């Protein structure tokens, strides 16, 4: 009758295709849909929520709650307190809401948002330099080379100055989630602007850090997250 | 009739829950040994697809099931609705059913596909359920989502033996509505319907009862040197 | 066939004549075209919708603190109304007698204290005429207001995470396949002190997981911020308030069997005394049932 | 010619599908359709018709007409006369028009309607308490615990008070036909409000009970009724 | 192709050009949309349609009782009219001579009496000029009015089920494959006393099943209420009336071979005497052919 | 042309007689031994589909027949209208018919399907018929619905033997009109066309002639304790 | 709807870059030995199709992939997006993926075809890239276009062994946009991703290290006598 | 249902066909398309660009830069300096932008454009005769037989006279790219009109030649260019 043709890719079965299918159980009446609080229509809105970065992950501290905070004390000369190499495949970011939404997608774009929170007493005071070195730069090794990039001065007694927004600085339009020398995104490092001055000598600070996506974050090419592995069948 | 404009793609359209969960993935494998096979419908078995549904506390979705078999010559699938007895063997009189929906196919022709609408009985599926089916003093209390539903089961027989025995069930959540977001799972599943992560590697001999987390966090030599 | 009742049009067609036989769901438009954040998540400020509903007083008990209240999922608690309800039977509203602040046993917060959790409504089962209406009714729904209050001096230090997890399903303390016991996940008002992790923790009778890092369910802390939460930092604030609506798939559930919330309090950073000599501080929790409804009256389900 | 594609589920044969088929015997003229009394367009309207519950089913009484009625006498203290655990898979309900229409469907909703009928002489009189304990409650064991649920006082000499309407009280929107602890529907029990007073000491009452669906009853997911089994071929 | 001459439209198309090649049948609408009970079943009250047709008198015989009449399938008996009829030949209407109340032999209702049944029209085959018109005509159709009347005192007790089963096909008394005999299913006016069940019941000549619980056909009592029925409770009413139209696929059938109804009377609860000493009571049945039609006149089919 | 709105689903649309009986179920199985098979069309054989039609005294329906065979290579089906002689074997000259409708198919291509409209001859099918075909004194009287119709028969042959011998006939009542409701059957069928429920288990030896009901009612220990 | 007039053919319509590069050519061959095969997607392997893309410095194109296999009975292809680990064998647990797109087919039915849109990450593909991925002092610097992208890879397994082992991947550039024209290559490629033309014929023994151009210019005896 | 038919050539797979195909990776968002200089929409526009003809290709000169230029000196009698047999399969043309675009196509049409450029000092002067002998003519062997065809007098000190446009003179509408006696396109030869007169006796001229397509050039029937061969796999 009608001259149809079946091209290549007709009798194919593609996992990712979109096709209508016959309904077994016809006339079945689905139970009514009430109003449940918290509907989420998109999985990037999970990446938008702050989540603590395991900034202390070392031999002893991994697997414990102490893996989330860094100890700062008063020191005579500036030191480099912390370095957060910017990759969504790295344990620092990969284990957060941001990084573990982005490890389903093969590359991304937009700005990271990194907030710091110091847990100390009310009498302590400090000035910290938070510096993002763009792609292509070395990790600074001293504060005079860290200050020449993007940086903010995080001052205690404000907590409006905590958040640094890692800008999007890239050649290409997207950055690969898996760290590689071509697209590598740079380094966020933490320094002592002045000092952490406790109310009494020998005092101790404790620093936490969070990461979330900025509204211009975007991702593409959904894939298998490295963040799950099944080595034996579930029974 | 209606011309229904959408778009080509938007920025994060990769990430919306419809596209995130809207791929057809393997929810279970069975073998046709004796010419019979049976699979109770669940996503608990496969850890990768299980981890994605568990970003969300509640899901409401249709599912379409696609059966990929290396057998040949003919097959029957019977969807057994809850509350009755399924066929226990091939050549079982219960394969003759006036009512239970079933689907015949010849595996060399195509891949059979059908749709199971939302059966949830609760208005959404519980991914995590913090409560018990039986009251307090009851002797055997199932904890979690196991009593909250059953999505049926699929019975498979083979009328012409021919080729391989391996059945694969790929299903695609469609028309998804997801509600309360949860943290992604950080640890390898050790059971079905159970949220416990402690592995218990060994059984028979000494050095038993030491058990592992199997988490995905890995270390670095020095903070500040990264 | 059927249909139904950089920009690409398409003719909407159900080839199989039915819904749910249809393909995947996109976003339609009637005419040509020519979103980034969800404020419901991120735990709004209860002023971020409206403050007219709130100095906080429910039902004969007063809280004086309310811009820093977090409104869980940006939804204010409300009665089941209709059309979302299964039974037509008129629920009971106890109002100010069973909707009031119930303060629980305080808990010492020490160095080395791993955390605490309370299941809800369970914590309130013996509390007042709310805890009476649980037993005499088949079903029920309630929204809650959790006020967590821990006060130390300017010399002290350390932070807590106060989070409310919908459907917090505990992991068994290890090894083989066991359901945690009904009794260990229904502790009462005393809640559960997290004493682990250790390889020596007792495994019997389905005891729950004692590891605070994995949230006892196997998911990290620091991702616990996806739930409604507040962080109490003794350098900044001494207290917390969280307003949760009724989250569940069902309009009303049993309240004895099903605990649809969990109040988890984790010492994110330990408690360090300053020059002061105080090594431990009490943490107090005050729960108010709010917009609670009961239906299906019977003999007390009490044993 | 025309680029058609055959997706998955094309050459399938689904028992429950809906498809047009060629007519063997074309031009065949069906015999005319007259008006036959009693047309039934839906099988729920059979469930609407009262049908006697085999309320007495015990070792001796099953298989006989006496399986449908309970004997009541005058007793000094209240007793629990009868218990009808509410399940459509139970022999009590499963064998009626209600229960055996509902055993084709995997779950249901709505109200049961239970009518009691006392067969005695005209001089007898009685007051009965008919109590429905909702899901989650124990079976009462005494009348003071039965009265606290849904109940009606069935009085002889009225026969307007016979019918109790089992309300729909459930968490979920549907209740599974096969009894399980999760959805279990509760218990209808019969008690002596006051007494059954015969016209002469030693008198005897006889009680029958019917069950039918209420207009808001609904069912879904047609399945194989457990109420038929073929163990050998019919010849 | 062809066509023909939460809401989903569809183009009505016969791909194969024919009716009955079409798929399954749904409920159409011409425009967009935007049932629970069937009163025909449930045996209406004969006032539930209209009472103008009814003190009950057919054809020279009187019944004085008529709101409690059940109108079987909510349809009033009526002549075949036309357009539903096969033959054009004008049927005969005997009217008041053959449409009248025929009272049958009374039957003692005792303790232990299992039941009784009568086949219709068969019971009337020797009765009057109705029973004459059966034999002299090929075909015929009739509606009936069954008046069942059993009177006891206020001291007696026990209940009957008076049901009218369309096409009541008896089961053979047991064992092997046998058709019940023509003679045992055509008892005449005396009907058939159900004497079973027992393992000793005679099996010969196709005798019908004697078990009242299974309705002699293998379907339970208590589901017998799906047919037109009344329950005579000696505490309440002494009598019964049922108005059946003509139920059959055919406009007219033989009436000698085909019995299109059965009157079944089952002692649902036994008969207990009170202080009275009366151990048995008569049950009387009075059948009125109504709107009867005969066609195809011949020599009497009588042997 | 016409756009014919219906609905998605209504509440009890599962339960209307069109959907209740409108599933395609197995009405009989035959075997191709000798390359020939024959089946007289009836629903009396399969107890589950038979029980559903017997909620109703009268039915008027089309039926579509679907033949599921594990044989291969080619087959012929011949629908033999009543009143003539069907082919008794393969290679029978009566397989050559100018008139009798027949359908050829190759089982590996698809499943053959056709429709038989309502043949009832009476304006509806009798599920239960209380009367006899022959008059009173006649020597052999068939009781019940056996004389009231015959829906034909299906003759099967195989032109290329190849695979298995097992034929399955699935038919779907469509365009159903059901009339007088009846009680569901409470007892297991012991025969075809016969409504008798007494089983008669044994044959050869002693303890014969004790026969069973085989009903579905089961007991409980105590009334009032349930 | 829209009627979209074009033409039959224009003069040089053979030569426009859409038609020039718009033919489906073989980009690689693999073998199914062990039932597993793997191919990293590139045009570098086949010298003829490589020479045509290299008239242009930059290309932006979709590609459709067509798999021509002489195997039978069933097969799976898995497109593994960059940055994760592909299945290393058949019967590898990583063939069960909630997310990685995969395509099942039965080679005797048809040839499977899908489309990979433009993944370039740069807004166009580099045919020639004059720069390095790592900075100056870095120890291992990849030169050329190798770091600039990866188009994924295709993993192949066979569920039913049956026939031959030879897979052929034909892809068609479509929706091409080509930018900076270059001289056609005059010399036979000696490597992948490398633009060097010196052949180095031998390895083992003497007369090694003399290497050839392998150009296409050939001589004539006399100018002016041609 | 609908009576479709599958003709011959339905399940075919044709390399050169045009068909739509399912998109694996749906919803994938391509990186934005910026403005890159130099877009080429058609490959004939490469053939339009002048390119040097290897007019000196002999035993020694092939493989070197000296393969592109001819040496001219002062001679007493006219000589035939150069002959460019007109074929797109010949090493002279085949290796240029013109000839190597045209070796993908099985035949062509239109005009070639041949420009000559003399590299000498400013004091040298010369007159050259550039003659195209049409199809069917012999190669001239002397200038009086070369002048009778298409010819131009190329004079130094102008460089407006360099370009000869080989006209399209053919029987058929197209000419086969691979040289054959039937379609053969003729000969372009270079002669001394007068002389090449250097500023000093013994001076030396050097001549280069380019070829490009004229706007009326056309090609058809894309094929495998003989200009690439793969004799071993690339690894």
């Amino acid at each position: 009758g009608l001259p149809t043709r079946l091209p290549s890719g007709s009798q194919q079965f593609m996992t990712t295709e979109d096709e209508q299918s016959p309904n077994i159980l016809p006339g079945f009446h689905p139970s009514k849909k009430i109003h449940i609080p918290g509907m989420i229509t998109n999985v990037m809105h999970m990446a938008r929520v702050d989540s603590f970065i395991p900034i202390n992950n070392i031999q002893g501290e991994v697997g414990k709650v102490s893996m989330y905070y860094i100890t700062v004390t008063k020191k005579t000369v500036t030191e480099r307190i912390l370095v957060l190499p910017l990759e969504m495949s790295n344990t620092l970011f990969a284990t957060t809401l941001l990084g573990e939404v982005l490890n389903y997608y093969a590359n991304w774009s937009g700005s990271i948002t990194i907030t710091f929170m110091c847990v100390c007493d009310a009498f302590s005071t400090g000035k910290f330099l938070v510096a993002y070195t763009p792609p292509g730069g070395k990790l600074p090794e001293d504060r005079k080379q860290a200050m020449l990039g993007v940086h903010i001065i995080w001052d205690l007694g404000l907590q409006s100055s905590c958040t640094i927004v890692v800008p999007w600085i890239s050649s290409g339009f997207y950055r690969r989630t898996k760290a590689d020398s071509f697209t590598h995104g740079g380094y966020v490092s933490l320094w002592y602007q002045t000092a952490f001055v406790p109310p009494v000598s020998g005092g101790t600070g404790s620093i936490l850090a969070t990461c979330s996506a900025c509204p211009d974050m975007s991702v593409r090419m959904l894939r298998d997250s490295p963040m799950m592995e099944q080595k034996n069948e579930l029974q | 009739i209606e011309t229904r404009y959408v778009y080509n793609t938007n920025t994060n359209a990769e990430a919306d829950v419809e596209m995130f969960l809207g791929r057809s993935a393997l929810w279970g494998k069975v073998t046709l040994t004796r010419q019979y096979a049976k699979w109770e419908i669940n996503f608990q078995e496969q850890a990768h697809i299980r981890k994605k549904f568990e970003f969300f506390t509640y899901l409401r979705f249709d599912m379409e099931v696609t059966i990929v078999t290396n057998n040949k010559g003919l097959m029957q699938i019977m969807f057994v609705p809850p509350g009755i007895d399924h066929p226990e063997t091939h050549d079982d009189r219960k394969w003759d059913s006036a009512s239970n929906p079933s689907v015949f196919f010849q595996p060399k022709s195509g891949f059979p596909r059908f749709t199971i609408p939302f059966t949830g009985l609760a208005s959404a599926y519980y991914m995590f359920y913090d409560g018990y089916d039986k009251p307090k003093g009851s002797d055997n209390n199932e904890y979690g989502i196991a009593p909250t539903n059953d999505m049926g089961l699929l019975c498979f027989r083979t009328l012409d033996n021919s080729g391989g025995n391996d059945v694969k069930i790929y299903v695609k959540p469609k028309h998804i509505t997801a509600w309360v977001p949860r943290p992604p799972r950080a640890t390898q599943y050790t059971h079905k319907y159970s949220t416990n992560y402690h592995y218990k590697p060994n059984s028979s001999g000494p050095d038993e009862h030491v058990l592992k987390d199997r988490h995905f966090i890995k270390t670095r030599p020095l903070i500040s040197s990264a | 066939g059927a249909q139904v009742s950089s920009v690409i049009k398409y003719f909407n067609i159900n080839y199989y004549k039915d819904s749910a036989s249809s393909g995947l769901s996109r976003q339609d438009f009637s005419q040509d075209p020519s979103t980034l954040t969800n404020p419901a998540l991120m735990s709004p400020s209860v002023e971020a919708c409206g403050y007219s509903d709130r100095q906080i007083t429910i039902g004969n008990s007063t809280i004086t603190t309310s811009l820093h209240t977090v409104l869980a999922y940006g939804e204010w608690p409300t009665y089941l109304s209709d059309i979302d309800a299964t039974s037509v039977d008129k629920p009971t509203h106890p109002e100010t007698s069973a909707d009031r602040f119930y303060t629980l046993d305080s808990v010492e917060w020490q160095v080395g204290s791993h955390g605490w959790w309370w299941k809800l409504p369970d914590a309130l089962k013996d509390m007042g005429v709310f805890g009476q209406n649980m037993y005499y009714h088949s079903m029920g729904r309630s929204g809650f207001i959790i006020h967590t209050q821990c006060n130390a001096t300017k010399f002290h230090s350390g932070a807590l995470i106060v989070a409310v997890i919908p459907e917090h399903q505990l992991a068994y303390v290890g090894g083989v396949k066991v359901n945690v016991g009904y009794d260990h996940t229904h502790p009462g008002q005393s809640g559960h002190q997290i004493r682990g992790p250790s390889q020596s923790n007792d495994r019997s009778g389905g005891k729950p997981d004692e590891d605070p890092l994995f949230n006892c369910n196997g998911t990290l802390l620091g991702n616990i911020t996806i739930f409604p939460h507040q962080i109490i930092n003794l350098r900044t604030n001494n207290s917390s308030t969280i307003v949760v609506p009724y989250i569940n798939c069902v309009p009303m559930d049993n309240m004895l069997k099903h605990n649809n919330l969990s109040l988890v309090i984790i010492p994110l950073v330990p408690l360090r005394p300053g020059s002061s000599g105080i090594n431990s501080v009490p943490i107090t929790v005050t729960i108010a049932p709010y917009k609670s409804e009961f239906s299906g009256a019977m003999e007390a389900q009490r044993q």
